[PDB]
RNA sequence: UAGCUAGUAGGUGGGGUAACGGCUCACCUAGGCGACGAUCCCUAGCUGGUCUGAGAGGAUGACCAGCCACACUGGAACUGAGACACGGUCCAGACUCCUACGGGAGGCAGCAGUGGGGAAUAUUGCACAAUGGGCGCAAGCCUGAUGCAGCCAUGCCGCGUG
RNA sequence: CCCGCAGAAGAAGCACCGGCUAACUCCGUGCCAGCAGCCGCGGUAAUACGGAGGGUGCAAGCGUUAAUCGGAAUUACUGGG
């Protein structure tokens, strides 16, 4: 471009949107959900895939990945909702964390415990 | 803090010997060295162009005994001096108190001379001295005071010292469990080990 | 790993909607949207309404059933 | 506590039957309150613990509903209490909150 | 208060609920700083609303009872939360029961 | 009004003062004329310790600055000589 | 968001302020601002700085320090060197409490602390011993400023678990 | 802050190991269960899932997530078309 019009009119930068509408400098947010599916990938993949329509507290109805071997939740249940898309499914932007307010750690499960909510077995 | 953990695995696995055991003898048949440890380890590595500058890193990293963070620190204030910054860092790696240590001879080990440093034996011109970190000076004499002069410790480990090569940079007197810090290492002086420009080309990225 | 819960029973199809999905209707439970399997699709197999199949059925979305066997 | 040198309880007594009638009227008289009937209704809806002096001694006061629903309280009242007193009133004679506090 | 002693600086555990206390109540009485071995006593300070149907101990340190509190509140979630929602489940998925499900 | 006087940045038990020219209405830690020295009480056997210009502090009484207490009793603590 | 401005723009005189002044009035003239972005809307306390970056730049303004603004909501003045006054005052409004129900009282965006919000941030602590303020000739009194402790792996750094 | 006493006694976990990217085999499941930052793995011999053994990184922390800049000469004045 030439000078005399960047004087004239500047450069502008992108604006840079994140992937999460949960937003608001937050990591962490609440909702207190309603219905538990388990719905196909895309074609690419197969599988049924366990995932949750989470109202959150500030008034978004968002969905949500449920990770692990099997859960507990179901209807009103209050569940801690952290980021990540999950792409091969359409539109999960969100995960549950397991082991936190009303959902279960995955039982018997022994490697990896800083994910799925797992206290270390003592015997 | 500290490794902790089994002292030959890491030689083995650099494939190059660190002297962390090595006291009564320098012994063959512990070390099967270049086998690699554990179960896959008989195989040709095949190493990478970042492998071989991460391995470089751990090698004089478990020489002196060191952890990232701290051993970060000593990179951030070798780069800001003028001049080489390998150079610069392996001086003041060399510049450890736990290091001195080791270099006079009155500890068998680099673990035995952090134990003694820490165990509070070893005083720096007539202060004693906890930290093994501790940067000592030019002109700075070295002792063992009182309590841990002439144990089954401190005695072993001076006569198995007379079979050294002997530093170029200190004074080793020990006659009477003492030792007195002349000058500076340089390049010259330190091993030929270290690929030095190495080393420090990793933390460029 | 894998745990045994998954449920098979069998039904009429129904009805074949897009994406190889299908309306069957089991013999107990109501009318449920099963997809084809991997296997059929891998042995270039299709199929078509009025026949009967065995479906497997979720515990945790039974709206969601499973074309496991055959024509 | 070292050689068991424990010393004197006071007793905590607990009263059950009808308000009105008389399961509150022991207790307002002791403190000489005034407070029977003060509640909504006319009725004692919930639990409370009143310590009185009986000139001389010391005695402390558990008052609880007698009726259906405060079932579970009058059975920790009961095990808390060292005493329990039944009011009864010639009106019925016999309750089906009588037998739930024997 | 079954045992007669009590002090502001000391730790209390109630079920999975603990805490200092920071103030004491003796029913209109608001100036006491001990415990008879007879008397009721209102707690304040203490972390949440109880469940009011058990017994109330103090401890020896703040960090360890809070710790103590703590595990034995996540025990009580814990089996309450799980054997549950998995049980639910031949019904909630197999079959839709009856219909008068309003 | 200007007071000379001892403000505290040091280390928390290590004070360090630094002796300066500031008005009354000013807290400790804030707003200020002039730097004129320090004082380290808790010190080191090194000769350096209490310092402060001479022709400063002069010249702000001479302008009629009062002297703060301690500040006062380091001047005449260090004289001419001490 | 392209036209916007009547005390608007300028002058004279009167009044006003510690003091300049459409500051405020009477009268006179018809200007002022405007694409080098006026006006309007949305959003925002600002800076020495912090963070990142080879630098240029970009993002950002917690802590520390300078300055301004606000003190339940809305408006005004008094006293005074200085306020149109955070824990001063008067009135209206919202709202809480008290009451003999006629009428009154209250403002933690001070330190602790509680409800509630929220993913989540602390002890209803000790002392004027020290620095620094207020008053007093001074002793001395007052000072949740400040100095300190308690609590949390929150961060940085050191050390150990031989 | 210093001295004394006793005795290895009281004190190591966490992630990751298909390529990118340092670090491998067996068993279970069989396009299911599930993993996944990205490209992608799994439909009967899975170095990518679940478990175990071995290994690698880092340390009283480790990892994930959110937020900002960097890499991005991908608003390019320096420095693009």
């Amino acid at each position: 471009a030439t000078v005399n019009q960047l004087v004239r009119k500047p450069r502008a930068r992108k604006v840079a949107k994140s992937n999460v509408p949960a937003l608001e400098a937050c990591p962490q947010k609440r909702g207190v959900c309603t219905r538990v599916y388990t719905t196909t990938p895309k074609k690419p993949n197969s599988a049924l895939r366990k995932v949750c329509r989470v109202r959150l507290t500030n008034g978004f109805e968002v969905t949500s990945y449920i990770g692990g071997e099997g859960h507990n939740l179901q209807e009103h249940s209050v569940i801690l909702i952290r980021g990540g898309r999950v792409k091969d499914l359409p539109g999960v932007r969100y995960h549950t964390v397991r082991g936190a307010l009303d959902c279960s750690g995955v039982k018997d499960r022994k490697q990896a415990r800083s994910k799925y909510g797992v206290k270390r077995p003592k015997a | 803090a500290r490794y902790l953990g089994p002292k030959l695995k890491l030689s083995r696995r650099e494939g190059t010997d660190l002297f962390l055991k090595s006291g009564v003898r320098a012994i063959d048949t512990k070390c099967k060295i270049e086998q690699a440890p554990g179960q896959h380890g008989a195989r040709k590595p095949r190493l990478s162009d970042y492998g071989v500058q991460l391995r470089e890193k751990q090698k004089v990293r478990r020489i002196y005994g060191v952890l990232e963070r701290q051993f970060r620190n000593y990179y951030k204030e070798a780069a800001r001096l003028k001049g080489n910054t390998g150079e610069n860092l392996l001086a003041l790696l060399e510049g450890r108190l736990d290091n001195v240590v080791y270099r006079m001879g009155f500890g068998a080990t680099r673990a035995e001379a952090r134990q003694l440093v820490s165990h509070k034996a070893i005083m720096v011109n007539g202060r004693v001295v906890n930290i093994a970190s501790y940067q000592v000076s030019p002109n700075d004499v070295v002792s063992i005071r009182e309590k841990a002069k002439k144990q089954s410790r401190v005695k072993a480990a001076l006569e198995l010292a007379e079979q050294r090569e002997k530093p170029t940079w200190l004074e080793v007197d020990a006659g009477k469990m003492e030792g007195t810090f002349k000058r500076k290492p340089e390049r010259s002086d330190l091993s030929a080990d270290i690929n030095e420009h190495l080393i420090v080309e990793l933390y460029s990225k | 790993a894998k745990e045994k819960d998954t449920i098979r029973t069998e039904g009429v199809v129904t009805e074949a909607l897009p994406n190889a999905t299908f309306r069957v209707k089991l013999d107990s439970g109501p009318e449920i949207l099963a997809y084809i399997s991997g296997k059929m699709r891998m042995h270039y197999i299709r199929i078509l309404p009025g026949d009967r199949v065995v479906v497997e059925i979720t515990p945790y979305d039974p709206t969601r059933g499973r074309i496991v066997y055959r024509k | 506590d070292t050689g068991a040198a424990a010393e004197p309880r006071a007793p905590v007594v607990t009263i059950m039957g009808h308000v009105d009638h008389g399961k509150t009227s022991l207790l307002d008289y002791i403190r000489s309150t005034k407070v029977a009937s003060g509640e909504a209704g006319g009725i004692t809806q919930h639990i409370g613990a009143y310590h009185v002096e009986t000139e001389n001694g010391m005695i402390t006061f558990l008052d609880t509903p007698g009726h259906a629903a405060f079932t579970s309280m009058r059975a920790r009242g009961a095990q808390a209490t060292d005493i329990v007193v039944l009011v009864v009133a010639a009106d019925d004679g016999v309750m089906p909150q009588t037998i739930e506090a024997i | 208060v079954r045992e007669g002693t009590l002090h502001k600086g000391d730790i209390v555990l109630c079920g999975f609920e603990y805490g200092r206390v920071r103030a004491m109540r003796n029913e209109l009485g608001q100036e006491v700083l001990e415990a008879g071995p007879s008397i009721p006593v209102e707690i304040l300070g203490l972390s949440g609303v109880p469940a009011a149907g058990d017994e109330v101990t103090v401890v020896r340190d703040e960090k360890k009872a809070r710790e103590v509190a703590l595990y034995r509140q996540g025990k009580f979630r814990e089996v309450k939360l799980a054997r549950q929602q998995k049980s639910k489940l031949e019904n909630m998925f197999a079959n839709m029961t009856e219909g008068e499900v309003h | 009004m200007v007071t000379i006087r001892l403000a505290r940045h040091g280390a928390k038990k290590r004070p360090f003062y630094q002796v300066v020219v500031a008005d009354s209405r000013n807290a400790r830690n804030g707003r200020f004329i002039e730097r004129v020295g320090f004082f380290n009480p808790i010190a080191s056997e090194k000769e350096e310790g209490t310092r402060l210009d001479l022709d400063r502090i002069a010249h702000w009484v001479g302008q009629g600055a009062t002297i703060s207490d301690r500040v006062a009793a380091l001047i005449k603590e260090v004289n001419k000589a001490a």
